[PDB]
């Protein structure tokens, strides 16, 4: 359990290793060290997280955590932000390979949400180098 | 001959138009012809041809000899006023220079006309074509820069003229105020966008030394939390992650920093007439957050000068540390934290250097993100708010402390009034940290400092190892006697016996003997080899003599000025200034900006007396009355006028002596009897300090 | 003749230059002097004279004399167009209505033109006649609106279909955006103007009914450090300080209060289309801080609609709520206290009232400016955040307790569903600011409610003392036997012997007797005082049986909203609709505006399954449905529209029910494996509560 | 000293009554308890604030404590606003015969700062029945 490339990274492929399904595994937080229940894990397999190991143990992050230090990582590290147009311009790259988060959820965006972004007229945000968008759940009044 | 079928323009066809309507009289042909093959976009790519497609030099002799009545040159300007929008559209959607490169020799044509300067073409003309101009391409823009790096010195001036020109009579043929702006009007970006092609081209044309680069900072560690997050997404350790750069920077590949004499003065491209009519706080929200229209002037720093880069510093240290007490207020709403939203720095005032240090030490190996919080100095002992006059305070403390030559940290040279780096500062590093990051504060806090430092310092901090021509400010002794040994044309094997085995005495007298190469003693200086060896001495000299200490100093004050734009607006040649002031005392300036509370009025009996007073002070007097009131002798970046001083109204006729509130730089003057009274009162209250 | 010399018209003038131009067949006199006359505003300022000069059945007659023809008509037009910038500048300068007050006399005679109402009316001159009616002194919009109540319903219903007709028009004829506003638009907001105008002249042209007004309330005494300041200002205690009034409404005097039965319904004054392209958020603002051109709506709150007046009473509360927080932020920072920026309210799930009564009366007799904070309740015996759905949870489990029929507070008539005062409550009153408090925190909080009242208790909370004519939806046998009483023609001295001396049965059912006047037993009621006996029955049955429990409960419910614009936008027969909610269940709005996450899209396998199985489910299964998934079983103010639903993808198909999440009415629905085992899960599901 | 009609209100009547002068008198806050230095009370008699007292003792406030229950009362209990002219015609009596004090630092508003107002047209406020505005020393960068 000292080897990084022998330890899995993504929900799916881990529970696969311990011989139980994602329907009743059981997983703690990384920052509250507290167990996640079923909708956190669920949306935790849903938003494409890596899996955090510390002195060789699984770990997970609870949405209050997650929601919480994504926060703090965007008004520390915020850089710039960009147009849509302008960032396809930077890179050359279609806007549905780039991969984008949102910057409170940490969800990859969809092309639904880029194509909205784009509409819209939406700024893209740097931050600390990973570029960032509002996601749908998070831009609901 | 109408000359009805031409479609491309020749250097003796148009030198063969030219005798036959000057004969007949008759010079219509000639306009009709240029207009148009001039306003026809497709004719100039072809005509006149042979990286460049375009004689140059048939070009300037057509152009002197069309330009000889009143008449020719009204036949270029509407040619320009038709073109302009077509080729403006043209690059902007059609993608021309992706089809050919030969596109861009227009431009060279047009920019060609030696009456470009005339006032005729800052009506419509001018701004159009440099609209155009700005629509280009990244390669072509690169392209036309090589180009121009080639032009003399006068050239290169004259270009700057032309667009310097055009930038005066835009920003003084209209008025801009919060409400309407500078940064949304076209032309005047376009000509800055030109203007910044010109100013590359001057760079570049200059003298490049890139291999005298400083290795790379190493970027501190961000905080656990953020490292646990980055983790978590997967994206860990990225290189995507880099300072804002110029696109036209990148595509050149030669920085201004590699610049060392450039053929015009750095100087001369800041425009004036801009900066008073420039606010930068919009300006920093544009340059930060892209606007659809809206151009921030900060992406082309070389047009502003110290005074607005100075606020746009400030603009961007103020928003970090507004984002630091907004992350503080979080932690205590959702965590339950006890509310810091200060750099706490509690120090004791006979040791301030020791509790400094350990304290700044115990915050960087722990919190490196504490540091961006806003300064709050509270010293031991003594009960107060710091709301901006006990910061300045422990500033001028620490510096009177670190830079005392006993501690011997640094080298005194009275010739100069420089202090230089002690080699011989062994087994102490933190103390260089501990400077560095004063400074880097310093900048922060937007605090001036009483530094004394040669320009070779402020160059390797930003990133350019020391070399031969900087030695002329550090050790003007060794630079005379190096360039003596130069400049000798006879045989250096016969006079003297100089090698690379070179000793240098030390502070306490007894000298120690270094070797340059790996035997010096055995290899002497010849006449062939003479070049090589004085590079190498004052390279020794400049860095390897200091490797230690600077590395430690650098690392100091880039732990602060990281995500700062410091790095991308100022030179090296400015931050001696932005970190110092100016040493010129003008009160009259400080006369108009004075304000006045309490009840006193600007004519008010005792506050002409004390003006006269002031005015009549003795240039030490003047200097002692400003560290008395301002908390520093020296003079703001800019001039006094920028000091908001304020004189507060106290109360009756006392004995009591005038008291001033260094965080406002505000002085409480009593009501007095006379003028003599405040006067004898005045020089008896700052002579304490 | 061509009547050169004519500056003012007469009624014989106007009817003899007639039949002249008509036996000549030439209509240009007519239409010539029309343009004349009408065009000089002064001319309308004498001519058709005689608190007013015209004779407004001769402008009646000579109006539909002369709009017989397609020639006439458009004399008209012309002459108002030319008009009304002239008449609007100098009513906004010249100040001509401080010396004259016959100068509005032209005002009628434009109004009384029957075609105002015909679609070409709608493009230039009816915007421009409107900016100048709105462009009126005060006076003369008083003594115009005192001219128009004397009018029959059908003619104020058609001044109001007038200004509705061109208020839609206006806002049909362009589009609005958040870039583009309606309130920057000076012909819509002239039309609200004069749309008010005779809103107010139809509220005073009915019954006004000032005598019964409720005793004012007293104002809450604000915090010890408000105090102290205004002591310290010397300020100390100002009557000035009240409640936001129309400055119409305190010329004319009568409030809308008093408009019992107006001859229009009120409903019809309010503009749909105007109400979905206009928003809250920046009308507020308007509102709040005045701004040069823009006008807020919310200055005429009979033009909006329900939906739209919740939205601004929410704005303001979340103002309200940021403001409070703010406060605390600074009290943390500055002073060192604790940061507490909510309403904690931990309660017992079983002692629920009695654990919040002693609370908040703990709060309002200590910090009377807690209750503004932002409401945050915690269960205690269980952890948890709650983010929205246990304040909710909190409100309904208090609303069950309070209106228990076990403790007697409010009696209950099943005939009608409506829960009454109990007179019967003494020594009961903290229940009653409790539950006055309970309406006031769920109004600034904006969560609905379950709650039976007749419309004379929202009456009597807005400052209206009930009578007789609502005492029908309270107690309508009461009513009907007295109604009946009153309808008698004979003599009631020979059939009843019914007198002052009036008693009533208990709960207990051991009946009391009560005395109206003196002495009721001894003066029999007559013919001639059956009239003023009515009127003292109900009185004493709506106000002093009830006189000591609803004054506290008045008291509590007006300690929370004091400060808000409710008592300024909502009439009384609103605030029932603002606390409770509508009781129709369409879930066909709710389809359109459903959202979904985590993963599972609009055209799904199991979204259109269980939106049949919702579709199909009884009338109260679907109650029970929207009561466990967000935690009410009425729709919101408004529609289910309104009600932004949730639907997000749980994981695989198990065992586990779905769940909901009440907070943000978010439903966490698995992917089952068919249609009939999501219906059964379901249906098992919502049950449980 | 339990008639509030014998007791003084204004810095230099209570002087007087003391046999002290304002210029070495003793004063003390009202919210913080503390004495006050010269500077403060020659404020406190410059901007015209009565004196309060406390179980018949005199008292004044410190620029600390009068500066944040200032703002305070402006973050609390705010009405609205209102422009210059539009005050004008609402009260009928020149702006100079008003009596308008600093949101920040209570002053009164000298004539200067209400013509000041007037012209770059900046925005009267009203604290709970009192207009204020933004004085010079408190609008200062
Ligand atoms: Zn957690
Ligand atoms: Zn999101
Ligand atoms: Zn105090
Ligand atoms: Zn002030």
């Amino acid at each position: 359990f000292q080897d990084p490339q022998e330890r899995p990274r993504k929900l799916p492929q881990l529970c696969t290793e311990l011989q139980t399904t994602i329907h009743d595994i059981i997983l703690e937080c990384v920052y509250c060290k507290q167990q996640l229940l079923r909708r956190e894990v669920y949306d935790f397999a849903f938003r494409d997280l890596c899996i955090v190991y510390r002195d060789g143990n699984p770990y997970a992050v609870c949405d209050k955590c997650l929601k919480f230090y994504s926060k703090i990582s965007e008004y520390r590290h915020y850089s710039y932000s960009l147009y849509g147009t302008t960032l396809e311009q930077q890179y050359n790259k279609p806007l549905s390979d780039l991969l984008i988060r949102c910057i409170n959820c940490q969800k990859p965006l969809s092309p639904e949400e880029k194509q909205r972004h784009l509409d819209k007229k939406q700024r893209f945000h740097n931050i600390r180098g990973r570029w960032t968008g509002r996601c749908m759940s998070c831009s609901r009044s | 001959i109408d000359f009805k079928d031409v479609t491309y323009l020749t250097e003796e066809k148009v030198y063969e138009i030219l005798e036959l309507c000057r004969e007949r009289e008759d010079y219509s042909p000639l306009i009709r012809v240029i207009g148009r093959v001039f306003s026809s976009a497709e004719a100039l790519v072809q005509s006149f041809r042979k990286d460049v497609s375009v004689d140059i030099d048939a070009i300037r002799r057509v152009y002197t000899r069309l330009l000889s009545n009143e008449k020719i040159e009204t036949a270029f300007l509407n040619a320009l006023v038709y073109l302009s929008p077509n080729v403006e559209c043209d690059l902007t959607y059609h993608n021309v220079y992706s089809r050919d490169p030969n596109y861009l020799n227009l431009f060279i044509i047009v920019m060609e006309n030696r009456n470009l300067h005339s006032p005729e073409y800052l009506e419509m003309a001018l701004p159009l074509f440099c609209k155009a101009m700005s629509k280009l391409p990244l390669a072509a823009q690169g392209k036309l820069i090589r180009l121009w790096s080639k032009y003399n010195a006068d050239q290169i001036r004259r270009m700057m003229e032309t667009f310097q020109q055009l930038i005066t009579y835009k920003v003084i043929s209209n008025e801009f105020n919060s409400r309407n702006l500078v940064n949304d009007d076209d032309a005047i970006v376009a000509a800055s966008k030109c203007l910044k092609m010109v100013y590359y081209a001057n760079v570049v044309g200059g003298e490049v030394d890139t291999n005298h680069n400083e290795e790379d900072d190493e970027e501190p560690i961000p905080e656990s939390s953020e490292l646990t997050l980055q983790e978590l997404l997967g994206e860990e350790r990225r290189n995507k992650k880099g300072p804002r750069v110029d696109p036209l920077e990148t595509e050149l590949g030669v920085k201004t920093l590699d610049c060392r004499k450039p053929l015009i003065p750095f100087e001369e491209f800041i425009n004036e007439p801009l900066n008073e009519v420039l606010e930068m706080d919009k300006d920093y929200t544009f340059f930060k957050v892209e606007t659809e229209n809206k151009f921030s002037f900060m992406t082309c720093p070389f047009i502003l000068n110290a005074v607005t880069k100075n606020l746009g510093l400030y603009y961007d240290n103020r928003i970090r540390m507004y984002s630091e007490r907004r992350i503080t207020v979080l932690y205590s709403l959702v965590q339950g934290q006890q509310l810091n939203p200060y750099l706490r720095l509690k120090v004791r005032r006979d040791h301030i250097i020791d509790d400094a240090l350990v304290r700044l030490e115990m915050i960087a190996m722990e919190n490196p993100a504490d540091l961006k919080k806003q300064l709050y100095v509270e010293f031991e002992g003594e009960q107060g708010v710091d709301e901006g006059g006990v910061s300045k305070e422990f500033f001028q403390l620490v510096v009177e402390e670190i830079f005392n030559p006993d501690i011997g940290m640094f080298t005194y040279d009275e010739s100069t009034k420089l202090f230089w780096f002690n080699p011989s500062s062994f087994e102490t590093e933190g103390q260089f940290t501990l400077i560095g990051i004063v400074l880097g504060l310093a900048i922060y806090n937007n605090c001036i400092l009483d530094v004394h430092f040669p320009m070779v310092v402020y160059r390797k901090l930003m990133g350019k190892k020391g070399t031969f021509r900087d030695l002329g400010d550090s050790h003007p002794v060794l630079y005379q006697s190096l360039k003596d040994l130069l400049e000798y044309e006879g045989n250096v094997e016969d006079d003297m016996m100089i090698t690379f085995q070179i000793s240098q005495t030390d502070l306490f007298g007894n000298p120690m003997m270094y070797d340059l190469k790996e035997n010096g003693d055995k290899i002497p200086i010849t006449n062939e080899n003479r070049k090589e060896f004085v590079n190498l001495y004052s390279d020794y000299i400049l860095n390897k003599s200091v490797e230690k200490q600077f590395k430690a100093f650098r690392r100091g004050f880039h732990m602060v000025t990281n995500e700062s734009p410091l790095k991308y607006l100022f030179r090296p040649e400015e931050i001696e200034l932005l970190i110092c002031g100016s040493r010129n005392l003008d009160f009259q300036a400080l006369e108009e900006t004075t304000e006045y509370d309490g009840g006193y009025t600007r004519d008010s009996v005792l506050i002409r007396e004390f003006w006269e007073i002031v005015h009549s002070f003795t240039d030490e007097q003047k200097r002692l009355f400003l560290q008395f009131t301002t908390g520093t002798d020296r003079a703001p970046v800019g001039g006094l006028g920028k000091l908001k001083m304020i004189i507060a109204k106290n109360g009756p006729d006392t004995e009591r002596l005038p008291t001033s509130h260094t965080a406002f730089n505000v002085l409480l003057l009593p009501e007095y009897s006379s003028k003599e009274k405040l006067k004898e009162r005045l020089l008896k209250a700052i002579t304490y300090a």
